[PDB]
């Protein structure tokens, strides 16, 4: 298991989650069901993730990402992560 | 889900995890 920071925490029980421990497949399971039900995704682009003004962008950093930077978006995950 | 060409954002996640 692994345990995220309380930030992420919040973001995934935003989601429906209720626990403190997960696995990493729930981890990005959860996070990516974030983004879509939020509709944070851009339409014609759509590994663009908008974060401004959101949760999402207050853990990570950043006012966006793509999803294609794939060592970029675990390393803002486990940045917020206690493995 | 094409890694090649995603063309949603789920299948672009998707690939991020393989
Ligand atoms: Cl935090």
């Amino acid at each position: 298991l692994v345990r995220p920071k309380p930030l992420l925490l919040k973001l995934l029980k935003s989601v429906g989650a209720q626990k403190d421990t997960y696995t990493m497949k729930e981890v990005l399971f959860y996070l990516g069901q974030y983004i879509m039900t939020k509709r944070l995704y851009d339409e014609k682009q759509q590994h663009i993730v908008y974060c401004s003004n959101d949760l999402l962008g207050d853990l990570f950093g950043v006012p966006s990402f793509s999803v294609k930077e794939h060592r970029k978006i675990y390393t803002m995950i486990y940045r917020n992560l206690v493995v | 889900c094409n890694c090649k060409a995603p063309e949603t954002f789920l299948c672009y996640w998707r690939c991020l995890q393989h």
